[PDB]
């Protein structure tokens, strides 16, 4: 059985975003920083710091 | 017109917080020595934190300036809050003031210091006074004016300034002068005492300062608030 | 004895000798080279400002410039051919290629957890408006071990040598010693960036006076500068002589504390008046020189500049005029006092409070702070933490000249230390503030000594 | 035309005043820097979950975060754009003329 | 110098009421320092009207300046090398007022730079 959480979210609460940070600091009271891909992607590449592939794990 | 009013403010205001600050009008926690209260103040005047009283405080001094032209003479009453007995008397005497709607800021805050030194030197001789047994009034002298009577028209306020105007004029009570003070029994009668004090005599502003203390009884009068001996 | 009997002994027989007051004693010359040389290295253009940004330049700069100080100190010392007393020491370059049983070394920066104090927390989130539960956050006890990193890998560090150092991260050290059992690195001896050269060392005295704090509330901090103010000019302790060898006032900033958050410019108009009104009183006595504070109307960043040419009473205008300085000197908060010679570095101290706000599990005292000041000379730089000191340029921190003298203001307390490091001697002094235990300091440039003058009520 | 609200006036200031002028406009910039390194503090703190250091290489990975369901977010950006806005550059100016002298 | 320096800060203390420095008397009378300070001491005797809280400082070997304020018991007696009337109080609060004084030639101690104008 599969279900969208992110659905079964919205069915549940009534939320204004159905954001997973915005769900997280709805729910858990826990703020998550988001990260745009292409942060995501120069932050992945090789040769980089080991501080940014902790912080993308 | 314009500089006079806002050192008459700056005085007025110093002059009420001193005699509330060592009078033991209030605690003395809440009062805190300051410089800066919006105003430049002459010196490190105490000034309570309290916003109610500072709110009151300034419509007060406000309400003293509007009919200045009128009055000659402000006085702040001490009356205990047990029993309704005039027990101390401080008086601001504006004898002339030189009312002109035609001298710098150094010399007036000068003789300000002066005038609050010389209040601080009368103050501190004074005996201690009881916690939470004690109040204070304001009682002004005037020549020629009506208060209360300007709500006899039914007027409509339309801006801030004809609503505080018509605040102002009811928010004064016609008293008689020695009102307060005890009824002359006559077994041993009290004796108020006056202590003369110098006051300000700038070239725009000229003021007089007198204080009246009862310093004696016939029972009931002054028990319990003066801390015993000290 | 009573009062009484003091006044009688003491003052009834006055000397009343060598106060003619006709021909005053001349005051003790004490030039600066650098007041005109100018080419101030901490001197930044208001036109450039800040872009928020370009940081990672700066710090590749200053990890290049650490990575080459250190590794050209390791070829100094351990050069080729160099064997321990286990085996020949091994040039390791990756600090991921330690493989074996062989004593090696290696250069990388050091990486620690550094974490927000509480109060600091409490603070930054009271005033942000939707600030997360940092504490949450925060969550675990941290790390409390010293780990090393040099852009390849990070390994752990274990021993004796290390565990009694405070660290920050931003710093090169170059690390020496064996593989440990597991995936550890075993610390027997510790590597720093080259020395830097010193300038070449009856001369004068030069007092130091900071965090005056002057305000609207505090009336007692008033009394006390004036009674400074008394005694620089010879009039308390009646000691011409010794008075006069004061040469120069250098007040270190802190001159009027405020909160930025809500303030009238009436308030700070009225203390900067104050000031001005000390200033004029005391200009003409002795030199006094001004540098900004943190809580001062001056740039937050650490490189601050000047306060201003204005600011200050009418009555400074001919001392404002542009000629005469030399009396009269305002500084960037990082400056080069070259004092008869002398060349001395005085910052505000806010460097060291933002080290001093961060908690480290693996190392608030005089000693600590000693320690601290030790650490922050050793690494060759001014400000370890480069976010909570700096932001962006317009790197001048990195010291390029060992300075005679180090001094901070700003500091619950006060102490000093001579140290030699790479043959140098560099004397540390930590000026304490005037507003609480209003102390100052007396800096005698002939034999390098300082001594404390206590001000009660 | 003005920087202060005089009803119309270079410098755009028709009334010196220079020891107030001065020091209302650095009011208003240590204002602004404090709530700045503020919101940065916050935001290095609230990316230290992911960074796990309080170092360099961790503030450039907080403001590299651009999260539009936390407020801080708005307000650096907003702090970021009164920064580099032309009214910054026009306190700057005049607060250069003033000091001219 | 007598008769003058006494009047003055009578009027000082009683016409007007602030506190009085040994400064105002360098700058009223342009003398020295123990001049002033000689004349404190003349001035608390002499004078029934105890109208005043004398203000008197100590200076240690050490040079740590500090204000009496209990007037019983003084720490380190032997370790004062220079007591003198710092102030003359009308009251028990001090609160002094500092203002500009145009010291022209009131100077003991003069700094080797001098003051140059256009
Ligand atoms: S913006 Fe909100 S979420 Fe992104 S970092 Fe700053 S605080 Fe954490």
């Amino acid at each position: 059985h599969m279900i969208n959480i992110w659905r079964a979210l919205r069915s549940d609460v009534n939320l204004t975003q159905y954001t997973i940070e915005s769900a997280a600091f709805n729910i858990l009271h826990k703020r998550l920083p988001h990260f745009s891909f292409e942060s995501l992607t120069n932050m992945w590449n090789a040769k980089k710091s080991t501080t940014e592939l902790k912080t993308v794990l | 017109n314009r500089w006079v009013e806002k050192w008459l403010r700056v005085y007025l205001k110093c002059y009420i917080n001193l005699i509330l600050f060592y009078r033991n009008v209030y605690p003395p926690q809440s009062f805190d020595y300051t410089t800066y209260q919006s105003f430049n103040l002459p010196q490190f005047v105490p000034i309570n934190r309290h916003p109610a009283l500072i709110d009151y405080i300034e419509e007060l001094i406000l309400d003293v300036l509007s009919k200045l032209t009128h009055v000659y003479r402000f006085s702040i009453c001490i009356i205990n809050k047990k029993n309704d007995l005039c027990i101390e008397k401080y008086v601001l005497d504006f004898s002339e003031l030189q009312h002109v709607d035609k001298i710098t800021e150094t010399e007036v805050f000068d003789e300000f210091r002066s005038s609050l030194n010389s209040l601080i030197m009368h103050l501190e001789k004074l005996p201690k006074v009881n916690d939470d047994t004690i109040t204070f009034e304001a009682v002004i002298n005037a020549i020629e004016l009506e208060l209360g009577h300007k709500l006899d028209r039914n007027r409509r306020v339309d801006s801030l300034e004809e609503k505080a105007e018509i605040e102002r004029d009811s928010n004064w009570v016609k008293c008689q002068e020695d009102e307060n003070l005890p009824d002359n029994n006559g077994f041993q009668p009290p004796k108020i005492k006056l202590t003369s004090l110098v006051g300000s005599d700038v070239g725009p502003l000229i003021i007089h300062q007198f204080s009246e203390k009862l310093i004696s009884g016939d029972d009931k009068i002054l028990n319990g608030v003066y801390s015993q001996y000290e | 004895l009573h009062m009484d009997a003091l006044l009688t002994k003491f003052n009834e027989d006055r000397s009343l000798q060598d106060e003619n007051l006709s021909q005053p004693r001349t005051r003790v010359r004490i030039v600066d080279d650098n007041l005109y040389n100018k080419s101030n290295p901490f001197q930044l253009c208001y036109k450039k400002r800040d872009y928020g940004s370009q940081y990672y330049h700066i710090y590749q700069y200053r990890l290049k410039t650490f990575r080459e100080r250190v590794l050209k100190e390791c070829d100094k010392r351990w050069d080729a051919g160099f064997t321990l007393n286990g085996q020949l020491v091994l040039k390791k370059d990756k600090v991921l290629d330690i493989q074996g049983n062989q004593p090696c070394w290696c250069v990388g920066s050091i990486y620690c957890e550094m974490k927000y104090k509480p109060n600091v927390l409490d603070e930054v989130i009271n005033d942000t408006y939707g600030a997360p539960d940092l504490t949450k956050s925060y969550t675990e006890g941290g790390s409390d071990e010293i780990m090393l990193e040099d852009e390849s890998g990070r390994v752990l560090l274990v021993g004796d040598f290390i565990r009694s150092t405070p660290f920050i991260t931003g710093v090169v050290v170059g690390i020496l010693g064996m593989e440990a059992e597991a995936g550890t690195f075993q610390v027997l001896d510790i590597c720093y960036p080259t020395p830097l050269p010193q300038n070449p060392f009856t001369r004068g005295k030069i007092a130091l006076v900071s965090g005056l704090n002057l305000n609207n509330t505090s009336p007692d901090r008033l009394l006390r500068l004036e009674i400074l103010r008394e005694f620089l000019m010879g009039r308390i302790n009646n000691k011409i002589d010794d008075i006069s060898l004061i040469g120069r006032l250098l007040i270190c900033g802190n001159s009027v504390d405020f909160d930025i958050k809500s303030v009238n410019k009436d308030e700070l108009m009225i203390s900067l008046t104050e000031f001005s009104k000390f200033l004029h009183n005391i200009l003409p006595s002795i030199s006094v020189d001004i540098m900004p504070g943190t809580n001062d109307p001056s740039d937050k960043s650490l490189p601050q500049q000047p306060f201003h040419k204005s600011l200050f009473d009418k009555s400074l205008e001919s001392y404002f005029n542009g000629s005469n300085k030399e009396i009269l000197n305002l500084v960037t908060n990082p400056y080069e006092f070259s004092y008869n010679g002398v060349d001395v570095l005085a910052v505000s101290g806010k460097n060291i409070n933002d080290i001093c706000k961060y908690v480290i599990p693996s190392n608030d005292d005089i000693e600590h702070r000693l320690d601290l000041m030790e650490c922050t000379m050793k690494w060759q730089n001014i400000a370890p933490t480069a976010p909570d000191t700096l932001w962006c340029y317009p790197d001048p921190f990195v010291l390029d000249k060992w300075p005679h003298v180090y001094i901070v203001a700003n500091q619950p307390y006060f102490g000093t230390r001579v140290v030699e490091i790479g043959g140098k001697n560099i004397k540390i002094i930590s000026v304490p503030e005037f507003s609480s235990t209003g102390m100052i300091i007396l800096l005698d440039l002939e034999t390098l000594e300082a001594e404390t003058v206590k001000i009660d009520i | 035309c003005g920087e202060e609200l005089k009803i119309c006036s270079l410098c755009d200031d028709c009334l010196e005043k220079r020891s107030t002028t001065t020091l209302s406009f650095l009011i208003k910039k240590l204002k602004r820097q404090k709530e700045y390194q503020t919101l940065k503090t916050v935001c290095r703190t609230c990316s230290y979950r992911y960074t796990s250091d309080a170092g360099i290489e961790n503030d450039h990975i907080a403001s590299k975060c651009n999260s539009y369901d936390c407020p801080v977010f708005y307000s650096r950006v907003k702090a970021e754009r009164y920064l580099r806005d032309n009214q910054s550059v026009q306190r700057e100016e005049a607060l250069i003329s003033l000091n001219d002298w | 110098m007598d008769q003058k320096a006494s009047y003055f800060i009578n009027e000082k203390l009683f016409t007007e009421v602030k506190p009085v420095l040994f400064t105002d008397l360098i700058h009223h009378l342009k003398i020295g320092p123990s001049m002033a300070k000689k004349l404190m001491f003349d001035y608390y005797k002499q004078t029934t009207n105890a109208k005043y809280n004398c203000v008197v400082i100590c200076c240690y070997k050490d040079q740590t300046i500090k204000i009496i304020h209990d007037l019983s018991n003084i720490p380190q007696q032997d370790s004062i090398i220079d007591c003198f009337i710092y102030a003359f109080n009308p009251m028990d609060s001090f609160i002094p007022y500092y203002d500009i004084i145009d010291q022209k030639d009131c100077l003991t101690i003069k700094n080797s730079y001098e003051l140059k104008v256009s």
